[PDB]
């Protein structure tokens, strides 16, 4: 396996932020830590030397279903550097943290985490990582949080929930700037455990129009996950930004 | 596409989704056919 | 604490009879450390806790990776009962049953796991 | 048809070999062979040809500037026993002045 | 001691003729700071043999 | 408080904003073998992994960095390379693995079938016909 | 004209047909395979394309 | 035209080293399996 200690390179990959670490026989994902030499979850980083304070975090995709999307080659994420990015679905932080990490410390990221001991971890890498603040409470009552969010441009959002197009439909309602860029995971299990997953993206889909966005791009992140599919529209317009 | 094993649709179950051409609405309701009824004829399957 | 606890009306026998399918179907992981694993590679198709246990904090801790891979996990309240539902000889207070491609079990699971999804 | 052919005429022929008295003289060439002899000598003779056009056709007095700054053929006479009428591109060497060739020597 | 100190750097560039270092500790030493490049190597020299005296 | 200013005012850009400054590459020419073996990692494994041929002409990203693998406090027992094969460099790893007779091996099969019908061929031909 | 083992039984012939169906169905699109492996996570083990697209234009 | 005189640079470059040789071999033999692969895989996507 891709065991410690190997030497690799690293490039950039077309989305910014993200990199991509090549070497031997392994290639893989990764993102610059901003907190420098500590790990989240015993995830594996990488070091440098630069002619000593530079180092890198791998993401699994297994883990993080944003890593399998961009391991599936989205077009476009919408979450450069700088971007205001909302998170629905804080589950301990993990990929909270990676996003964080593309966001760097101009950016933002507000999550949202239901359940509290999950929101102890989330709190924790909060503390740590100075540029994601937490928000612990119901992600379908963005009511509870609209003093707390301020105009984000991405919606990140993973939740396992049944009401999930009208989750998101609201909380965009409330924290999105015309011209807004999400991202939603899909488990086809979840939401409709009968029907052919297939069937089922294209109802998610229809209910987010109806919800007012334009689907841009959709795929299966397959070899990483069974029966998920990745969403990636636009709330409100055609192109993405402005 | 997802579901998709080489021109075959594994994916396609009563209820089945169909689709509504123009013209075959126009022929078909020319031919006198109660539409749904019919449907559920040629299919024997639920239809949306 | 253990707030997705299940309630008496015949849910309770639904979990231990399926159970009792998984484990002659084998598809079921058992005791706290296999449950660990199988939610920790991510294959369990949904994982039931006792609530009888000697001080909660193991079926306390596994929610947490539950809430982490977001599997749906249920509170019961007798591990012996459970490993009757097994057929193992010990109590046990942790199963995961996870998931197959090709099985109607795998419809019970869809159907017991939309049942604690309206619980939770 | 191809259906309408059994197996054994489907059969193939095999090529005879050398008389064993007589391998000193290289292969048997049959028509792969001789095929693949006359594709190169077709072409080779092409460009052959296609370069006398080129030099019959020669205007006498043509000027680029490459002239001006490249080594020419020229002839018998010019270069003497070293002569093949391509002009020589100098592999990428050249003379180096003192200073250069003291600081080498320096490190030497 | 113009160059005590820069040992691998020196016995690479020897050792495979590349261009010698300049200096070792005497460039964090006083003197050489006010000078400036070419003249960082002018002073470094002339440090080296006044402090051998 | 309010002071003399100071005056300092006397191409394609060095290190990237969009992506926390990897500096341009510096073309050491170990770094310029190790970019070739990458490109060849297909034959590095000698069939057993097969890679998505990424293959432009210029072989070389105009930003990189070389790096190492820290620490992963999961895995301590065997996903780890030992002081012994914390090699400097890619293909030092490479060189230390096994398999190096395999390349070899190949790589002596394909001079046999390049110098099969070329020149040694053609005299030995010309030998025996004189003879 | 001489004919083989699979086309002699016609029910092992249908067992070889659908792996060299299902080999190339991998050679088409990606199949769910297990999740990552019990030994850990040791990377996207074959490539990773940055200039590759694989999403459906909705 | 090919040089006989052996030149000044030619004879002031340093001795290669073992680690670096075993090197250079060993890349040398890459990148020859390297081309009759991409050969071979030419020949059959013409045949393709």
């Amino acid at each position: 396996g891709a065991k410690a200690g190997k030497k690799v390179i690293v490039e950039p990959h077309r989305h910014k932020g993200v990199f991509v670490a090549r070497g031997g026989k392994e290639d893989l994902l990764c993102t610059a830590n901003l907190v420098p030499g500590e790990s989240v979850y015993g995830e594996k980083r990488i070091s440098v030397e630069t002619p000593t304070k530079t180092e890198y975090r791998i993401w699994n995709p297994f883990r993080s279903k944003l890593a399998a999307g961009i391991l599936g080659g989205l077009e476009t994420i919408y979450m450069k550097p700088g971007s205001k990015v909302l998170y629905l679905g804080a589950a301990s932080g993990t990929s909270v943290s990676h996003v964080a990490d593309i966001v760097g410390p101009t950016g933002a990221v507000y999550a949202v985490e239901f359940s509290h001991r999950s929101g102890r971890d989330l709190i924790n890498m909060a503390t740590r990582r100075t540029n994601v603040i937490p928000i612990v409470e119901d992600a379908r009552k963005p009511m509870a949080y609209r003093m707390l969010v301020p105009m984000v441009d991405v919606i990140f959002a993973d939740v396992a929930q049944p009401d999930q197009a009208r989750i998101v439909g609201i909380n965009a309602r409330l924290f999105l700037k015309q011209g807004g860029g999400l991202l939603i995971s899909i488990k086809a299990s979840c939401i409709d455990s009968t029907a052919p997953p297939e069937q089922v993206f294209a109802s998610e889909v229809q209910k987010l129009r109806e919800d007012k966005f334009f689907p841009k791009e959709q795929l299966t992140l397959e070899p990483y996950e069974r029966d998920h599919a990745m969403v990636s529209c636009v709330y409100l317009q055609k192109e993405f930004e402005g | 596409p997802s579901s998709m094993f080489f021109e075959h649709n594994e994916a396609l179950v009563p209820p089945y989704n169909v689709l509504v051409d123009t013209n075959f609405l126009s022929r078909t309701v020319g031919a006198k056919l109660p539409l749904l009824e019919s449907a559920m004829d040629c299919l024997y399957a639920s239809v949306n | 604490a253990a707030w997705p606890k299940a309630e008496d009306p015949a849910l309770v026998q639904e979990l231990l009879d399926c159970v009792q399918q998984a484990s002659h179907y084998r598809q079921l992981k058992k005791g706290a450390n296999e449950t660990t694993k199988s939610v920790n590679r991510g294959t369990s198709e949904l994982v039931i806790l006792a609530a009888d246990t000697q001080p909660l904090s193991i079926v306390l801790h596994i929610p947490l990776i539950c809430e982490e891979k977001n599997v749906p996990y249920v509170y019961v309240p007798s591990k012996v009962a459970l490993g009757r539902a097994c057929g193992v000889s010990r109590a046990v207070i942790a199963v995961s049953l996870t998931s197959n491609e090709a099985s109607d079990l795998n419809s019970k699971i869809r159907a017991l796991r939309d049942k604690v999804e309206r619980l939770a | 048809m191809s259906s309408l052919r059994h197996a054994i005429q489907r059969r193939a022929h095999k090529e005879r070999a050398q008389p064993l008295e007589r391998q000193r003289l290289g292969i048997l060439e049959k028509k792969k062979d001789y095929r693949l002899r006359a594709r190169d000598y077709k072409k080779k003779q092409a460009v052959l040809k296609s370069l006398r056009q080129k030099a019959a056709e020669r205007n006498e007095d043509e000027f680029y500037f490459g002239m001006m700054s490249r080594k020419g053929p020229g002839s018998a006479l010019t270069r003497g026993k070293g002569f093949t009428g391509t002009v020589d591109g100098d592999r990428g060497n050249k003379a180096l002045s003192v200073e250069t060739v003291r600081l080498l020597k320096t490190q030497d | 001691i113009q160059i005590l100190g820069a040992e691998k750097a020196l016995f690479r560039a020897l050792k495979t003729k590349h261009a010698t270092p300049k200096y070792g500790i005497i460039y964090h030493a006083s003197l050489v700071g006010q000078a400036s490049g070419p003249n960082k190597g002018k002073i470094a020299r002339q440090l080296a043999a006044k402090i051998a005296l | 408080e309010l002071s003399v200013r100071v005056p300092q005012l006397p191409g394609p850009p060095d290190t990237l904003s969009d992506w926390y400054n990897i500096p341009r590459t510096n073309l050491t020419p170990e770094l310029k073998r190790d970019l070739q073996l990458l490109r060849m990692r297909d034959v590095v494994a000698m069939g057993k992994q097969f890679f998505k041929k990424d293959n432009r002409k210029d072989f070389v990203p105009e930003y990189c960095q070389v790096g190492t693998i820290i620490a992963g406090a999961t895995d301590g027992v065997s996903g780890r390379l030992t002081r012994k094969e914390r090699k400097r460099t890619i293909v030092e790893e490479v060189l230390s693995s096994d398999s190096v007779s395999k390349y070899k091996r190949k790589y002596h099969e394909i001079q046999e079938h390049k110098k099969s019908g070329r020149k040694g061929y053609y005299k030995k031909l010309m030998a025996a016909r004189k003879r | 004209p001489n004919r083989k083992k699979e086309q002699r039984n016609p029910r092992v012939k249908k067992r070889k047909k659908y792996e060299e169906k299902q080999k190339k169905l991998r050679s088409v699109k990606a199949v769910y395979k297990g999740g990552e492996g019990p030994g850990g996570y040791q990377g996207e083990l074959s490539g990773i394309k940055t200039n590759l697209v694989k999403s459906v234009k909705l | 035209k090919p040089q006989k005189k052996e030149t000044y640079m030619q004879k002031r470059a340093v001795v290669v080293g073992r680690e670096e040789r075993k090197l250079r071999d060993l890349m040398q033999k890459l990148t020859t399996i390297r081309k009759e692969k991409i050969a071979k895989r030419k020949a059959k996507k013409e045949a393709q």
